[PDB]
Order: structure tokens, then C-alpha cells, then sequence
């Protein structure tokens, strides 16, 4: 699909320092679906294809100011308040898991090094799957249904819309020939524009001159159709063909899986008179949930440290459950 | 246990402690080596 | 403040491990049944049960 | 003492992205009895000895599947949140100034890349020493009591329980001959168990065959006894030999010091009828804390910015702590 | 100027791990007075200067020991919690951006590596430009009034003070003659003391001699009178000459400028009897101000996610602000 398709230049906000760019590597979209915490993110440029189209997962396609050009796979980074683990690489599309942030920052390395970056506003904060704020995952534990964007390279469900570029300015296809404007296609499709009379429109595959007019009235901009490119709202659509679309499949699609989760320690507990005492000492955050008959009366609360609950037992009985263990049922005695 | 006292020893060179600590062993994951527990924490670590 | 010690695991392979009552501090002693243990190799017991 | 122990192979449950894995780089036990923050990690692996136990501080062993292999010390890191600051190295410890995290991270590298990290969940926010919460440390300051884990090499006081190893399981030690089971040795101790009559034990230091039986029914794990293991719980115990022990001493023990703690400067000071009033300009977070007579009344704030406060002076007296400084005492006029 | 000038060895209590040094990149004040976030850091060294003082912006200048040395601007960082984003360097000082910190840190790399850095404690949470807490700089917005320092690299208005240098210590300027102390000035004015009779004062411009001392008993240093530095109060005053100040202009100074803010989409609005009722549901933390007549009672709250807000609407009116939009004005009908 690759063959068709090309890496672009997109505005972004952020290009570094606040200021912003025509980036190669501009942030389209920020997925979040996963509940496993897992980020589908969505670039202008394409991983994992280089320039001949060929397939390479060393190597990272990106849009050099007029004609892509090929960098490395190892110099891509992934960052939000801290560096992301990238889990999965594949044309605009890039899978991280990353840490607590504010924004998110997906950068690269060209040739002649030159770090490019491109920094988004997003607030990543995923929540936790079950009961347990847990750092890394278990090889055993509950078994709890959770969604996350799938490793493989396979591309057979999810698509995006695609579409013929728009337009790449550049001043050096215009001369002045002596006094006049002359416009060197070099064998591309250009779109120009004059603050002069007769002819002032294409799209033009052949080369163009505009007699008795100024080089600094004249606008020109490198097309192409002959390229497909994502149907971005950061690019303009091409004005001459109207609502023209095209569509291709993208990897990483989401999907229901199975989350690990481990579960805490059983606590100490004391009865008494219509009620329940329970020690708890948890050695990280543990959730802590109970209900009641007619009027359940849920509540919750996830437990930090030491901490003794007193809890009222009716005489339909009382569940508890404490973190990722199995709950506990109470009942008064007649 | 997790309380003042939950280990006790009656000198600071003494060898043989008094320890009371919620310490429960727990069944190890499947094809994995470890010895997984839950426990009482640390009473002096709480008192503080 | 208290310490754990754990020493490393009796996996007794191909039969079954007695506990004995030791006079320690918070002496704590499971044997868990149906184990198949793995190391980096491939698995540590012959028996599968 | 390097000669007669070894690094080691052992269970982690996140070897990076939640998964679990046999780890050479695997955390036993997280000190943290250091009021100071120092933070004493227990490894797998072995730092500071090359293979040939000679000891070299650019140097670091692990276990390379069947037998150790020599690494970098600089390839080596402790990360929680964000990456910690190693202050020492030696054998299987690491002394470590970490920041605010709810995890621990210990990795490196071996010859061929390969970064192998383990992560276990370890809330680590060092508890403040003194009055004041400051960032760096001083060279002039308030002496107050603390304790450390020692910079120095060696090893005197602390110790660790040792053992003959277990067994590093290995498929490609048996193979089928012809359709029987055959055990090469290679110059190793192997420990193999077959679900076949006749022989199934051992321990062996020369070739063994199992006739009419499969290579499905047998186990074949490294053996050993010429080598010494710290007596880890992440590992199994020798099933051969019954509860024989050995011990070693330990680099960095824990031992009483002194912390240099800064200070502040003096508010001005305004009187008022049973009354004082202070002006509090603080640079950095400062404990603030006032006590009267029969019902002294203890309370306690941090002050983080510009703030006044109106305290009542009693017939008795009120004492006043402004961070690091001497108590201030005020009496009421007669 | 810098010919004049010279880049010096100043106190540091943290050279790196919490010790103190004579540090050639010790930091003399940090201005926070631009309410754009830019930090004015003061250093020992100068950049953009090389040791014959011509000025290369691809060098920087740093005092070696005895004498000043070539050093790599590139090599040269500031960093508070994490790296900070350097916007301009001359001479003394240095412009940045840096993220939430405690403490402080401007390092650099000598010729044979070797990095020297400077950390002090210094609290660093930017105030908020307008009425949203935004990431990165945009293109369009409110124009709102601000502070900077200039990126320039003209010295017009603000200045700083300098005088002729302090003390430098130096051992290789005493000798042994026979047994006996010889100090050899070498064009230099050099200030000695010595643990022996006679004469052990100055200050001298020519070779001193001390019979019957030991090279151990005495304390030498070079002074100077040739050179400018800046009055640093962690150098000393230069002993022989009075009150005797100079004065040079100093880079990138304070001005009043434009800050460019962002914003946000109107709530659904429902009315009540003298009351009004917003569903507010923003992308991104967003400031919600209301006030009344006679008595405005003003009240601010910074909404983070969807949050409804009940406001009672006096027959005076009520005039209600959200975010960077223009202010909403509600009446009662009659």
C-alpha cells in the first residue's frame, strides 16, 4: 500500500521552544481506547518503509522538503513528562505505553542529525485495570477483560481516508525571464497562482510563462497526483478534483484481550455486635469496596496505608471486597 | 501485628525475638519459583 | 522495624514435602501441591503431577 | 570470596512491558533503613568481578543462559520514576539516591545489546531529615543524626545466607537416540529427572542414556556443588542435600552518621496584647511549630510561601521552632 | 569588555553529590522577574568569549586552575528537575525555559572531558500567562502584556559591578632556596603570608625572600591589577585598594513585551428564576470568573474536567468570564 502512499510535511503548535513548524513528524491523532493504558498514535511520517517503498524496520520514512528521505528507527522517541516504551511501529502509526503527563512529544533523527519533534497538549493518565495500582505486569493473576491495540503487522479491520496531496510551496520553480515570471515545472505538477491578468490557475504538467508580471505577485506550490496521502485537516485539499477520496487499512487495530492483575494480603478481622472490624495493611494502593438486601448502599475507597474500617453488618447480610482477592460475605448471627 | 511490639527483644544483642507479624505463605504462580506472602507491616516503621 | 527470612523453596519433585513445626518467630510453613516449576532450561521436576 | 560464589539466573515479574522472565539482572531485597534516602538493591548479578573473579570496577558479571558473561559497569542503571544516581557498586549491591517513584528499575547491557531491566513495585519518598525539605546538600549546616549505607568497598559486619545453586533448566542438553533419551554432559553437573523405571536420578558429571523413553518425558537442568549461590527465594533449594548453609560478608552496611541540614532567615517581628505576629518569608518548604504551661497545645504547619501568622502568647509562655533555627521564647508583659 | 574581564573560581555548595567546591561554573543569582517563565542566570564563566577575547559562539571560557581555558558551548547545560531549554548566552549569563523544579543546576565540559557543574537551591514554578495553564507557545491569540529578557546580544541599559580580582592560591610560586622560602612574583602581584618572623605580609609586585621558614609554613596567591571581575560576594575583596568599584553593561535586559495566549468553546446554556445554569466541558484546565452592583463578590475556580455551575443572577446583572473568551453578561427580566 506503500507504493501509493507518502510520508508528509503537516503544521504542529509545538516544534520545540514553544515555536511552531511544517513538521515531518506532526501529530495527527492521539487514540486512548486501550484500557490496558496502551496509546495508538498517528504521525506524518511512515516507519518501517523506506523511500523505494521496500519494507525495512530499521529504517523510517519522512517528508526532506520536496522528496522523502530515509532516517533510522533507533533515533525515534516517544516522550511525555518522561520517555515512553514504544511496544509497535508501522507506516503513521506508533504504539506506546507511557508515563503520567501533561503533552506528548513523538521526535526523530534526518541524516545530517537534527533532531525534529513535535509536541501535542494530551493529559495521559490511564486508569487502573481492577482493584490495584500496580507498576509492572505478572507472568499469573486475575483474569480480567481489558482492550489494547494488537502488536501485529497486520493491517485487516481499521482504515483511514486517503487522498491526493495538496501543495508543498516553493519559490525556486519561478525566474525572471527578462522582466517576466517563468515557471519550471521539472517534470512535476505545480500549482500557481499571479497577481496578473490572462492566465493565473493549475495545475500544470508542461512549463509556464506570465508576460508584463513580477516574480514577488507569483505563488507556487510542488501537487503531484500521482501520490495518495492522509486525508489530514493540517494540509490542505486539492482545490481542482472535488470530494475525491480514496481508503486503506491500518495496523494495530483494537481489540478484547485478557490483563494479568495480582491480589493483596488477607486482613486481620474482628467481630462484633451487627458489625465488622477489619485491619488493613496494604503494601500499595488497595480498593476497598462494600455493599448490603433492598438498599445496597455501595461505597468505596482505596486504602493507602494502615487503616482500621468499621463496618455495619445487616441482617441480609454484608460483601466486602478487599483489592484483587475474592469477596468476603457476612451475615449476623440469629 | 503492624502495632507497637510486633517484634520484641528483651536486649539489643539479644538472639533469640518474640515476633507476631500477620506473616501468611501464599501458592506460587504457575511455573514460577518464588515463595509469594502477605504481611502485617512494620509496627515500630507505624509507631514512628 | 522487623526482616523476613525466606530461604529458597523445597520443590520436591516427584513426591510430596513435609512441613515440621520449627520454634522460630512467626514461623511459617505451606506445602502447595501440583507445581510444575519452570527455569530458563525448560522445566526443574521430570514428573508432570 | 567471588572465587567459590557466582551471578545467577532468578524469577522477575516485569522484564519490560508487564511481562515476566528468568532475569540476570533479577532484585531480591530493597533496603531502605537509611534516614538519609540511600536506598542498599540486592541483584542477581555481580558487580565489580570479572568471569576469572578478578575484581575490576569497570567491569560486571551476569549469567549468560548456561555460564556467566563479562559486561560494562557504565551500561548499568537504577531508575524509578526517573533515574537514580548510583553512589556505590560492589558484588550483588548496588547504594542508590533515587527520586518520588512507586516502582524500582535495575538494568544493563550485555556484549551483543540486549538491555535487560527488571521492575518490581517499591514506594520510594524518603522521609524528610530535620525541619526542612531541601533539594541539594550542604557543606555548612545544622548537625543532626542520621544513618547511611557506607561508600566503602569492604566487608566487616553484614552478611548474607549462600548455597549450592539449583538448576538453570535446558532442553537442548537431551536428545533422541535413536528413539531413547541421551544426556550429554558437556563438562557440566546436570540434574535430570525421566518419567521412564530403571534410572531417573542424579546429579551426573559423565554422559548419561534413558533406553525406551521419550525426550517429552525427561528434564535436564545445569548441576553443580563446586559453586556457591546466595540462598534466594526466587530460586529453588538443592533437593539432594538437606539444609546445609554458608555465609558471606556484605559491601555498604548500614551505619549511624551525620546529615548537614540548612537553615533560614529570621522574620521580623511585630507585638500585640497575649499576642505575636511574624512576618514568614521562606526560600524553600519550612517547618513551622509553636507549643505553650499545663496544656503545651503542640500544632505544626510547612510553610511554602510569603505568610503571616498571629499567635497567642500566654501568662506561661510560648516557644516558637522556625525551621532549622533555635527555638524562639515570648512572654507577656506584666 | 572582555578584555578588561575575566572568567573566575567562585564558592558552589554543590560541585556534584551534595559536596562544595571552588567551582569555574558557580552561580552568583538567578532573576525570575519575567513573567514569560525566562530565567536570567548569573554564572562564574563566560560564554561566547574565547581566552584571546574574541567572540565565537561555539566557545565558551572558563577559569582552568591558575589560568582561563577554552571550553565547547554545546557541552554547556542548565537543568532544574530535568533539562532546561537555553534561549541565549553572552558573557556572564545565560537565558532559560525550564520545567517545575526545587533546585537549580548550570554545568559544562572542559578539554579533557571532566564536567563541572553547580546546583543551589532554588524553587521554580512559573506563573500562569492570562487564564489557561497551555503547554506550548502558539502562533495566534490574545495579546496580553509581558515581561522578557531580551534575546539580543546588545548591552545598552542594565549593568552590573566589577573591581580588580581577589586572590587565586597557588603553591608553585614558593620554592626552597636553600632551606629557606623564596616567592617568585613572575610579573604578577602576589599576596603571601607565611607562619614565620620578620616580614609576612603583602602585596608585592617584586621576588620576596623568607630566611630560616619552611615552603609548608607558608601561603601564597595571585592577585592580579591587571584584570576586572565581577564584585562576586563569594570571592573576596581585594585587601590594598579601597572602595574602588567599576562598571559594565551586561546582556539580554528586562522589557515589557506581547504574550500570545490560547482558548476554548462556549457551554450550553440553560436559564432559571434569577439564576443561570453552564454545562462547561473543556479540552484543557480553564479559568471561570464571575462578579455582581454595589458589591461585586468576586470568585475564580480553574475548571479541569465537566463540571456544572449554578450562578445566581442579581438584578444589577452578572457578568460571568470563561477562559479566553470575551465576558458573558446576564440580566433577570422583569
Amino acid at each position: 500500500v506503500y507504493k501509493a502512499t507518502r510520508p508528509y510535511l503537516a503544521h504542529c503548535p509545538d516544534c520545540g521552544e514553544g515555536h511552531s513548524c511544517h513538521s515531518p513528524v506532526a501529530l495527527e491523532r492521539i487514540r486512548n481506547e486501550a484500557t490496558d493504558g496502551t496509546l495508538k498514535i498517528q504521525v506524518s511520517l511512515q516507519i518501517g518503509i523506506k523511500t523505494d517503498d521496500s519494507h525495512d524496520w530499521t529504517k523510517l520514512r519522512y517528508m526532506d522538503n520536496h522528496m522523502p528521505a530515509d532516517a533510522e528507527r533507533a533515533g525515534l522517541f516517544v516522550r511525555t513528562s518522561a520517555p515512553c516504551t514504544i511496544t509497535g511501529t508501522m507506516g503513521h502509526f506508533i504504539l506506546a505505553r507511557c508515563p503520567k503527563g501533561e503533552t506528548l512529544t513523538v521526535g526523530f533523527t534526518d541524516s545530517r542529525k537534527i533532531s525534529h519533534s513535535c509536541t501535542h497538549p494530551f493529559h495521559h493518565d490511564p486508569p487502573v485495570i481492577g482493584r490495584e495500582k500496580f507498576h509492572s505486569r505478572p507472568q499469573h493473576g486475575k483474569e480480567l477483560p481489558c482492550s489494547t491495540y494488537v502488536q501485529s503487522t497486520a493491517a485487516t479491520t481499521e482504515e483511514i481516508e486517503v487522498h491526493m496531496p495538496p501543495d508543498t510551496p516553493d519559490r525556486t520553480l519561478m525566474s525572471q525571464q527578462s522582466g517576466n515570471v517563468k515557471i519550471t515545472v521539472n517534470g512535476q505538477t505545480v500549482r500557481y497562482k499571479c497577481n496578473c491578468g490572462g492566465s493565473n490557475e493549475g495545475l500544470t504538467t508542461t512549463d509556464k510563462v506570465i508576460n508584463n508580471c513580477k516574480v514577488d505577485q507569483c505563488h507556487a506550490a510542488v501537487t503531484n497526483h500521482k501520490k495518495w496521502q492522509y486525508n489530514s485537516p493540517l494540509v490542505p485539499r486539492n482545490a481542482e478534483l472535488g470530494d475525491r477520496k480514496g481508503k486503506i487499512h491500518i495496523p494495530f487495530p483494537l481489540a478484547n484481550v485478557t490483563c494479568r492483575v495480582p491480589k493483596a494480603r488477607n486482613p486481620t478481622v474482628t467481630y462484633g455486635k451487627n458489625q465488622v472490624i477489619m485491619l488493613l495493611y496494604p503494601d500499595h494502593p488497595t480498593l476497598l469496596s462494600y455493599r448490603n438486601g433492598e438498599e445496597p448502599n455501595y461505597q468505596e475507597e482505596w486504602v493507602m496505608h494502615k487503616k482500621e474500617v468499621v463496618l455495619t453488618v445487616p441482617t441480609e447480610g454484608l460483601e466486602v471486597t478487599w483489592g484483587n482477592n475474592e469477596p468476603y460475605k457476612y451475615w449476623p448471627q440469629l | 501485628p503492624g502495632q507497637f511490639g510486633d517484634i520484641q527483644s528483651r536486649t539489643p544483642e539479644s538472639k533469640d525475638v518474640y515476633a507476631n507479624t500477620q506473616l501468611v505463605l501464599q501458592r506460587p504462580a504457575a511455573g514460577t519459583v518464588h515463595v509469594p506472602y502477605s504481611q502485617a507491616p512494620s509496627g515500630f516503621k507505624y509507631w514512628l | 522495624e522487623y526482616k523476613t527470612v525466606i530461604p529458597s523453596p523445597y520443590v520436591k519433585c516427584c513426591g510430596t514435602a513435609e512441613c515440621k513445626d520449627k520454634n522460630l518467630p512467626d514461623y511459617s510453613c505451606k506445602v502447595f501441591t501440583g507445581v510444575y516449576p519452570f527455569m530458563w532450561g525448560g522445566a526443574y521436576c521430570f514428573c508432570d503431577a
